[PDB]
């Protein structure tokens, strides 16, 4: 504690000053590039931009207006405007500035070289045991710190998770994320992701997040989701059982821990009894992840990517009247 | 019709019944033939029938499937009818010690030698029938317990059939193949060990009264440590299990890839890493071994504290008579031997058969396919909103087919996507979940793999059917079967033998289909019966067969040819699962034009085993010096002490043989220690000699072979012949001693002794060559058995369709009559081995007894105290005697393996090339003469596609090959192979790629810089093919190097090759294995680093070839030269 809740102490007063004054409408597309696509993404389209004033490059976050009124996810895309106008933490990728035409709305991020970990994963097969415990630390750190403030982030994916020319993962996707206090009836999000609370349709809290993180190391060191089934409906009463078999090579260390991570009791899941985090962080799994020093994030990596500047895409991939603008009021 | 039913009651009781079948075969060779009739009572289809109806009716019974209460039903008045007298016997051998109590008081001991000499043969009487018929209730059981599983085979559903690990069941087979029949004679022990406790116990206290669980409890913790030390041992040996597993995966990684290794010239980093990875694992099984000897001795060790203990507190309290002590040392030995063997063996006997009845009980509940209620009476068949999952994803998209009766129905699309399955389910193979199927059901299919058992084409045509000459005649003229049929060498009675090798793959598609045409039923359900054969050849059949015989009737063939799906009397094309289009062939063909356009025992093997390392003589030596001196000084203390209680107390000493003559813990040690020497010693010149063996003789040998040379022979050696060796020499010396003890009593005994040991080592040596005979006859026989299980796995679909399993049940139970004739005639020899040697010992002590007390008080009460114990001992001797005997087959099989031969500028000059994969096989060369252009490649052109590889091992001489061959003026002869065959470099068609880090695998002789290396990998592009590697050059290539694609193999193999810096460089088949981009990038990093060498690219195309300088065309028998293309292209391809 000590220094590092008195810093959490800080970190919460500050949200609370940056959200009650958001901005809005920061910039008009008038001053990027189109070099590439970078890729869709959920449902919307990202492109490689570089700054024409200043020459950083940033990537834009494209979208339809008639795909969040079609979708019934309007609400959801202007939290998530808040959220990463509004977050501070070192290890996400923040986000720059906003756009708002009469056709669609842009939002700049970062320029992110590492690209995604799940294609590198994909490459690899099989991170190493301490490959797996360096980014499962910086994904502690975060999940915590966002229990710092209160909020559930109802999205968890391989491929949200980018990677920094340091080596230190990138966070992005914060769209489902948002700052709700107590349980929320809302489901929806990946199947593979998908906890029994919110399989079962009734009201949701952090505790989630827990089992995301669970599912998130295991796949990580297995390379294939601990529940998996041809349809939905067989995966959904899958992960209803709760009940996986762990890999040949799986530590008993992490897999006993993974074990209370994947728990199917709720109220007993790690990381929700009474400490918070500190169960997770006492845990032998963690037995060299210093939580404090990674604050500075000065250890050395399990792998770099290969960057060859930032216009290069060899990280990414190779391929290629606004509709209810009542709503889209603050953007 | 059998010998033993015709035997008399006496006759029984000897077990004579094998007397002339000893006779035979002490005489002459074992001949299969020769087997005695299974007995009536031993028909497989006789006790399964009583099996089957006790399993149904309980069954029926309950709502428990208890199959043990079942069985008890079954067996339980005949195990206890054994029980009996298997306990009598028991407690008649317990109690015989007692009457031992009253010669002591020396008249009338007379009558109590005779009583006492009639003991054993009442006990062996007791005894020996027991084993027989509680091992017959054995086999008995165990044949139903094959049987009721094999008819549920038949029985299982498949939606779970391809869920079932296949290994299971055979795993579950396995275990129980010879352990659960043995594992019957400690069955009632348990029924009797309480009950020789409880008489052991009021022995003691008639005795003592006072010292009666002081020796107890000792017992009973030395038993509490000896199963304590059990756990570390399982823990060792688990330990040990994973590392030897890995050393025989890169042992097997080395066998495949042997002919390369002995190309690269690896031998001796491959010895190295194998002895370096063992070394690990040896000091393991050190341990293990160091852990099991001290527990095997504990159980020699026990018997002096056993009575000291006992008898210190009754001496202490009040003086004793020495008779007393005599015969509580019995009742001890007698106690000890029951508690600290009989009891644990008989508890994991009866844990091991709970475990196995509920696992046999479990698997056979499972569910069940359902038949379909068909056959009674049907015109044209029809199917409605066919929709169902193959295992959520509808292979059927509400489909409907209306197929009439005589039509000729067809469908097409992707292959297998659902079209087979939908197939599978109109024949009953799937349960349809929705819409309604309906047919005659009578109708046969086609699997597209085939499924071909042994037997003649009689045999293959009729699967239990009658000879029809018109029918068959027609059935091989219209499947193009008949010539092929002619093709055969008896032409009509072939009798197949074992994987089908004997025909093509056309040839067993054409005989699925003669199959199908055999008999004739509703539908024939054709899945792509052509697939195997030339177009011309599909069109000759189905204008003679299928689209002229059966199409009268109604007939259903998957053909996605376009030409046949013109003349079908309806299509039905599916994509995706779903029927896009389907009805009436003109009217399909004309609603959518564009879519049809578009889709249409040696003395000398032991002493080899003995001079293996000289630290065993040595061994060897002090252990038998030590006895020796042991025995000598015993037998000048009772020398002396027979001519103040301490010097009583002191014969307690001399009273358990077992102590006396216990291998001592600072002797037994070595012995073990030098067995795993010797063992690691084997393994390393195994190891060696193998490397160095001729190719020719190599190949003579199947590659599996090579691996089960080291798979368990090794673990044989290490494991159970050190036990068995050191168990078996340990009750010789006790034996021995006794033996010489009772000598040293009185100058009689040996005169008698003599000729019993004779006559023993006689009926021993005579039971050797039957008892071996009948074991390698029963180990052989048993593989038909699992050759029949796995042969019905592979046809399962197809035998379901055909609805013929009585056949195949017969099948079944004639080849487990014929193993089971084999066990009980083996099982019957042993069992009258056993009651001779009894008989033998017996007389030698009733002998001895007679002597004795025709003959000193201590002498005589110590003579007959070690003839009250000698029986177990010797018993257990021959028992050793037996599995040395056994285990000797693989140190000869070791010895027979190591005993074999071993192999023995840039212009060259090659002529008189003579070559063949044996000696004096296919002479791959006539003379054969060739020129080697300074730095030009010559392409391998001519015949090729008639086989290359042959002189391109040649050019290595790796094959039995002989001639001239002067390369830069260096002949074939003066430069050892090792160093000749360097110059060459190897491009193998199939990567060798061994198991490890990148540093290793390129590097296997570690003599190179890493800046070097990094430097020569980016000049030879593996740079960047290393970058997406774990860390940098560390990565272990798991499962052969997995992560490397064909292409990056091959640079790899490049890049090695350029870093041995060979003069030459045979490629062969570039573009073959090479994708687009990858030939590519192969091409032009040949083309640019490698071109300062004489290269051959051996190509099956000459255009892929045509870039090449040089050519030296080949022909059959005569590779050719051709300076020039103006004259090749023109002459050898024109």
């Amino acid at each position: 504690q000590e220094s590092v809740k008195e810093f959490l102490a800080k970190a919460k007063e500050d949200f609370l000053k940056k959200w009650e004054n958001p901005a809005q409408n920061t910039a008009h597309l008038d001053q990027f590039e189109r070099i590439k696509t970078l890729g869709t993404g959920s449902f919307g389209r990202v492109m490689l931009v570089k700054h024409m004033e200043t020459g950083n490059h940033y990537a834009m976050k494209i979208l339809d207006k008639q795909k969040v009124v079609k979708l019934k996810q309007i609400e959801h895309t202007l939290n998530e405007k808040r959220i990463l106008q509004a977050v501070n933490f070192p290890f996400l990728v923040k986000l720059e500035f906003s756009f708002k035409d009469n056709s669609n709305l842009y939002m700049v991020m970062e320029y992110v070289p590492g690209g995604e970990m799940f294609s590198h994963l994909r490459r690899i097969g099989r991170f190493s045991e301490p490959h797996a415990r360096f980014y499962a630390a910086q994904i502690v750190l975060t999940f915590e710190y966002l229990h710092s403030l209160d909020l559930i982030y109802r999205d968890l994916k391989p491929e949200n998770l980018l990677i920094d020319q340091q080596g230190y993962i990138q966070v992005t996707d914060f769209g489902f994320a948002k700052r709700v206090k107590g349980r929320t009836w809302t489901l929806c999000g990946t199947p593979e992701y998908l906890a029994p609370e919110i399989i079962l349709s009734k009201g949701y809290n952090k505790a989630v997040d827990w089992w995301a993180l669970g599912v998130l190391i295991y796949e990580m060191a297995a390379g294939y989701p601990p529940f998996f089934a041809d349809q939905p409906i067989q995966i959904y009463e899958k992960i209803v059982s709760g009940k996986v078999r762990f890999p040949s090579h799986f530590s008993s260390d992490l897999k006993d821990l993974l074990r209370n991570l994947l728990q199917v009791d709720l109220t007993k899941r790690f990381g929700n009894l009474k400490n918070g985090v500190n169960d997770i962080k006492n845990h032998k799994w963690f037995a060299t992840t210093d939580w404090i020093a990674i604050y500075q994030r000065k250890v050395e990596a399990p792998f770099i990517p290969k960057f060859k500047g930032p216009g290069d895409t060899s990280n990414f991939d190779d391929y290629e009247n606004e509709k209810c603008g009542k709503e889209f009021s603050e953007f | 019709r059998s010998p033993l039913e015709k035997a008399s009651v006496v006759s029984k009781l000897f077990f004579s019944w094998t007397r002339p079948i000893l006779r035979k075969g002490y005489r002459q060779r074992l001949e299969l033939s020769d087997i005695y009739q299974i007995p009536s009572v031993d028909s497989a289809d006789n006790l399964s029938e009583k099996l089957e109806r006790e399993w149904d009716r309980e069954l029926a019974s309950k709502k428990n499937p208890k199959l043990i209460n079942a069985l008890r039903r079954c067996f339980f008045w005949r195990f206890m009818f054994y029980g009996i007298f298997l306990y009598l016997g028991e407690v008649t051998k317990a109690v015989q010690p007692l009457l031992l109590g009253r010669i002591i008081a020396s008249s009338i001991a007379i009558y109590l030698g005779i009583g006492l000499c009639l003991l054993f043969i009442v006990r062996t009487l007791l005894l020996h029938p027991a084993i027989f018929g509680l091992h017959h209730i054995g086999m008995q059981m165990r044949i139903a317990m094959f049987s009721l599983i094999y008819k549920k085979t038949l029985k299982l559903s498949s939606r779970v059939l391809d869920k079932i690990s296949i290994g299971q069941l055979v795993s579950l087979l396995s275990n129980n193949l010879n352990k659960f029949d043995e594992g019957l004679a400690l069955a009632h022990f348990v029924w009797i060990a309480p009950l020789q406790v409880a008489l052991l116990m009021g022995l003691i206290w008639e005795l003592l009264q006072a010292s009666a669980f002081c020796g107890l409890g000792f017992l009973i913790v030395l038993a509490l440590f000896q199963a304590g030390l059990g756990r570390m041992m399982m823990k060792y040996r688990d330990q040990r299990a994973g590392k030897i597993s890995e050393r025989l995966v890169i042992t097997s990684e080395m066998i495949e890839n042997i002919q390369s290794v002995k190309a690269y010239c690896w031998e001796e980093a491959m010895e190295k890493m194998i002895e370096n990875l063992r070394q690990t694992e040896l000091k393991l099984t050190r341990k293990a071994a160091y852990v099991r000897y001290f527990n095997s001795s504990a159980f020699f060790f026990s018997g002096f504290f056993v009575v000291f203990l006992s008898v210190l507190p009754y001496a202490l309290i009040k003086g004793i008579i020495l008779r007393k002590i005599f015969t509580t040392i019995s009742f001890c030995i007698v106690l000890r031997m029951a508690v600290t063997r009989q009891f644990p063996w008989a508890v994991q006997t009866w844990y091991d058969s709970l475990g196995a009845i509920n696992k046999i009980q479990d698997f056979l509940q499972k569910q069940e396919y359902k038949t379909l209620e068909y056959n009674l009476t049907t015109t044209e068949v029809v199917m409605e909103n066919v929709t169902a999952f193959w295992e959520g994803t509808p292979v059927l998209k509400d489909i409907n087919f209306k197929i009439e009766r005589g039509q000729l129905l067809a469908v097409a699309g992707s292959t297998g996507a659902g079209k087979t399955s939908l197939l599978m389910v109109i024949m009953g193979e799937l349960e349809p979940s929705e819409g309604k199927i309906k047919h005659s059901g009578r109708i046969s299919f086609c699997s597209q793999f085939s499924w071909i058992m042994p037997g003649t084409i009689k045999e293959n045509i009729i699967f239990g059917v009658s000879y029809d000459e018109y029918r068959y005649r027609s059935v091989i003229k219209a499947c193009q079967l008949e010539e092929d049929i002619s093709k055969f060498a008896e032409k009509d009675n072939i009798v197949l033998g074992e994987g089908g090798i004997t025909l093509s793959g056309g040839q067993r598609a054409r005989i699925s289909l003669a199959r199908a045409v055999y008999k004739d039923a509703d539908l024939y359900l054709l899945d792509s019966p052509f697939g195997y054969l030339d177009v011309l050849t599909e069109k000759e059949i189905f204008e003679s067969c299928v689209c002229k015989l059966m199409a009268n009737k109604t007939r259903i063939l998957v053909t996605s040819k376009m030409e046949h799906l013109k003349k079908a009397d309806k299509i039905l094309i599916l994509h995706e699962g779903s029927s896009y289009f389907y009805g009436t062939f003109s009217e399909l063909q004309n609603l959518q034009p564009d879519f049809s356009s578009k889709l249409m025992t040696t003395w000398n093997t032991y002493l080899r085993y003995i001079t293996v390392h000289k630290s065993l003589i040595f061994v060897l030596i002090w252990c038998l010096v030590i006895f020796l001196a042991e025995v000598a000084a015993s037998l000048v203390v009772l020398w002396l002490l027979g001519n103040t209680s301490s010097y009583y107390v002191f014969y307690i000493y001399v009273g358990v043989a077992d102590t006396l003559l216990a291998m001592g813990f600072f002797r037994g040690l070595p012995l073990v220690h030098t067995l795993i020497t010797v063992s690691k010693i084997l393994h390393h010149k195994m190891l060696h000699s193998v490397l160095q063996a001729p190719m020719s003789t190599l190949n003579t040998l199947k590659a599996g072979g090579i691996l089960n040379r080291f798979s368990k022979d090794i673990a044989i050696l290490d494991d159970l012949l050190p036990l068995t060796i050191f168990d078996f020499i340990q009750l010789l010396l006790i034996v021995i001693g006794a033996i010489a003890v009772v000598a040293v009593l009185q100058p009689y005994i040996f005169v008698a002794t003599v000729p019993v040991i004779v006559a023993f080592i006689m009926l021993r040596a005579y039971f050797l060559q039957t008892s071996q005979q009948l074991k390698q006859l029963e180990s052989e026989g048993r593989s038909p058995i699992f050759t029949h299980l796995v042969t019905s796995l592979k046809g399962l679909w197809t035998l379901r369709a055909f609805g013929r399993q009585p056949y195949f049940e017969t099948l079944f139970h004639k080849a487990l009559n014929l193993h089971t004739a084999n066990w009980f005639l083996y099982l019957s020899t042993l069992r009258w081995f056993q009651m001779r040697i009894e008989m033998i010992f017996v007389i030698f002590f009733i002998a001895v007894t007679f002597i004795s007390i025709l003959t000193g008080e201590g002498r005589v009460g110590i003579i007959l105290t070690l003839a009250m114990n000698i029986m177990s001992t010797l018993q257990w001797a021959v028992n050793s005697s037996i599995d040395v005997d056994s285990l000797m087959r693989s140190v000869s099989r070791v010895f027979k393996f190591i005993d074999m031969p071993t192999e023995g500028g840039g212009q060259m000059t090659v002529k008189d090339l003579t070559a063949k994969y044996t000696e004096g096989g296919n002479a791959i060369l006539e003379n054969i003469s060739f020129s080697i252009s300074p730095g030009q490649r010559v392409g391998l052109l001519g015949r090729t596609g008639s086989g290359k590889s042959t002189l391109l091992s040649a050019f290595l001489r790796l094959l039995n090959t002989e001639g001239e061959i002067q390369i830069d003026g260096v002949s074939w002869d003066s430069i050892t192979l090792q160093q000749w065959r360097k110059a060459f470099g190897v491009i193998p068609q199939k990567v060798f790629i061994f198991s490890g880090t990148f540093r290793k695998n390129l590097d296997p002789y570690e003599q190179w810089s890493d800046q070097e290396i990094w430097k020569v990998a980016d000049e030879v592009g593996l740079r960047s093919v290393i970058e997406q590697f774990p860390g940098k050059l560390d990565f272990v290539l798991v499962d052969g190097g997995c992560v490397l694609s064909h292409g990056h193999k091959q640079l790899m193999c490049l890049a090695r090759s350029v870093l041995s810096k060979a003069k030459i460089l045979l490629l062969d088949e570039p573009s073959a294995h090479l994708d687009p981009v990858t030939y590519q990038i192969i091409r032009r990093t040949l083309k640019q680093a490698f071109a300062d060498c004489t290269v051959i690219l051996c190509e099956h195309r000459i255009e892929a070839m045509l870039e090449c300088q040089q050519f030296l065309v080949i022909e059959e028998n005569k590779v050719r030269q051709y300076d020039s293309i103006q004259k090749l292209l023109n002459e050898r391809s024109l």
